[PDB]
């Protein structure tokens, strides 16, 4: 769907 | 459905810019399917935003997390679909070394590939 996967730490 | 063809360069740059402005601590990544692949299940998400302290090993697991697989079969994550890189390397290293023209880092997942 053309959108970000935001991962952290 | 490769990203470099979907989006024109300037658009990709704009995106990279806005998002690096949005999250100045994180690397922008594009993971795609090896077009010669037929065995593996497709990946639902296309763009990943990753910290710098993240290793390739961790990212691979995260990518695996988005897919339903038999807990054993692994696959290869090619950077620029041509680079087998150190499993221990951080996103920052991979970023500085293999930054594409538009600011993204491009990856490709394949169960098998021959060069």
């Amino acid at each position: 769907e053309d959108e970000w996967v935001n991962v952290q730490y | 459905r490769p990203f470099k063809q979907r989006k024109s360069l300037a658009i990709r740059q704009e995106e990279v810019a806005g998002i690096r402005a949005k999250f100045p601590n994180k690397i922008p990544v594009v993971v795609e399917r090896y077009p010669r692949e037929t065995f593996l299940p497709p990946l639902d998400k296309t763009k990943f935003l990753v910290p710098q302290e993240l290793t390739m090993t961790q990212f691979l697991s995260i990518i695996r997390s988005r897919m339903v697989l038999r807990a054993t079969e692994a696959f290869y994550l090619l950077v620029n679909n041509k680079s087998l890189v150190s499993m221990s390397a951080t996103m920052a290293e991979i970023y500085r070394d293999y930054k594409d023209e538009d600011g993204f880092v491009y990856m490709t997942y394949a169960s098998q590939e021959t060069f």
